[PDB]
């Protein structure tokens, strides 16, 4: 099957450069155009340009002339986009995509996207804290639990539950930029409150930009009013 | 360059009903060379890359349900979705696939309308491990509500809080069309240990009267 695999999220300082890779598999690399698309919130999709690997033929959105440079190595089936003289306006998700089988038939296959952050701020791993299930997070036999992923830079972080086995009822919230200039988010999941004692719940947090992987076991807590017996 | 204009900017539909959205090109996308209109439609669901839906204005990509229909010619194109499903929640983009530079419309955001659903409200005391580091985050979770409008207020010993909480909201769920919302109150370990009652007060339409979830410090 056709697959496009992009490189990981990146942080770079203003004025520097970044290079994003797009590894193709499952088809003849030199036969199809590789497309590059920019996506920032509030600006929809923006076409950057394209390249036909092995031919050297490129086409640009003229607004990206002097900003983006496309290359491709047919030997490694890999296309690259380099973005130069970076500014905060270059912060965005970047996609590679492949042209269609039938011709002028859309971009049929897409890479997963690469998040680029342009900032002077330093990389920082997150702290991971449990959001313990208790009677205060229980209603009608369903129990909420989670992890708070606090004080990281840059975006993104990923959270999974029980190594991907638990996906039902998971809500991972959009990160919020704290006043400190660091990101925070929570990932939560609802489950039957009876399984609290017999089932182990672990959030798997990865912040790739800082090489931080945390597996946090979320243990249930008991609630009781402060009284003398 | 060919400018692509999509309308409406957004729309809200009940599942099962029909939606129609428009895409105009500033120049004709009709090839008199072969009578194909080179107009492409994408669906971008939350957290995913765009997905190819339709190409040559009217041909569905294999795997795309027949309830998606592309129509039109020249400079006026339409995407129609019949029997809209909750999972159709997305931004739909059209694209000039005719001449360089390739250009996209600004998108049409499809939102779902469903029956009012009250939030399930949960509260989390700070962890012992965070408290060790000298900070206390209290989290209030509003789970699976509709419509989006909601008010969350923090009360600490009956005193209304301001400027020390942050709020995050998910995109509509692809299965049940609800939203969830987190409200995090953050204070120092010292300031946290000065108070007893930590309360989250929730106002929503699905609630006849505002709901309060609270705990006494140390209780859990
Ligand atoms: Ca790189």
């Amino acid at each position: 099957q056709v697959h496009l695999q992009q490189s990981g999220a990146e942080l770079m300082k203003p004025g520097a450069s970044v290079k994003i890779s797009c590894k193709a598999s499952g088809y003849t690399f030199i036969t199809y155009w590789i497309e590059w698309v920019k996506q920032r919130p509030g600006h929809g999709l923006e076409w950057i340009g394209d390249i036909l690997p092995g031919s050297g033929s490129t086409n640009y959105n003229e607004n990206f002339k002097g900003k983006a440079t496309f290359t491709a190595d047919s030997s490694s089936n890999t296309a690259y986009m380099q973005l130069s003289s970076l500014t905060s306006e270059d912060s965005a998700v970047y996609y590679c995509a492949r042209s269609g089988y039938y011709g002028n038939s859309g971009f049929a296959y897409w890479g997963q996207g690469t998040l680029v952050t342009v900032s002077a701020a330093s990389t920082k791993g997150p702290s991971v804290f449990p959001l313990a299930p208790s009677s205060k997070s229980t209603s009608g036999g369903t129990a909420a639990l989670g992890c708070l992923v606090k004080d990281y830079f840059p975006e993104p972080v990923t959270v999974s539950w029980n190594s991907g086995a638990l996906t039902s009822g998971v809500h991972t919230f959009p990160a919020v930029l704290q006043s400190s200039g660091l990101y925070s988010l929570s990932s939560v999941v609802t489950v039957p409150s009876s399984s609290l004692g017999t089932q182990t719940y672990i959030c798997n947090v990865n912040h790739k930009p800082s090489n931080t992987k945390v597996d946090k076991k979320v243990e249930p807590k008991s609630c009781h009013h402060h009284h003398h017996h | 360059d060919i400018v692509m204009t999509q309308s409406p900017s957004s729309l809200t539909v009940t599942a099962g009903e029909k939606v129609t959205m428009s895409c105009k090109s500033s120049q004709s996308l009709l090839s008199s060379g072969n009578q194909k209109n080179y107009l492409t439609w994408y669906q971008q669901i939350p957290g995913q890359p765009p997905k190819l839906l339709i190409y040559w204005a009217s041909t569905r990509e294999s795997g795309v349900p027949d309830r998606f229909t592309g129509s039109g010619s020249g400079t006026d194109f339409t995407l129609t979705i019949n029997s809209v499903q909750a999972e159709d929640l997305a931004v739909y983009y059209c694209q000039n696939d005719y001449t360089y530079p390739l250009t996209f419309g600004a998108g049409t955001k499809l939102e779902l309308k469903r029956t009012v659903a009250a939030p399930s409200v949960f509260i989390f005391p700070p962890s012992d491990e965070q408290l060790k580091s000298g900070t206390a985050s209290v989290v209030c979770l509003l789970n699976n509500f509709y419509p989006r409008e909601a008010k969350v207020q923090w009360k600490v010993d009956n005193a209304l809080q301001s400027g020390n909480s942050q709020e995050s909201v998910t995109e509509q769920d692809s299965k049940d069309s609800t939203y969830s919302l987190s409200s995090t109150l953050t204070l120092s370990k010292a300031d946290y240990e000065k108070h007893k009652v930590y309360a989250c007060e929730v106002t929503h339409q699905g609630l006849s009267s505002p709901v309060t979830k609270s705990f006494n410090r140390g209780e859990c």
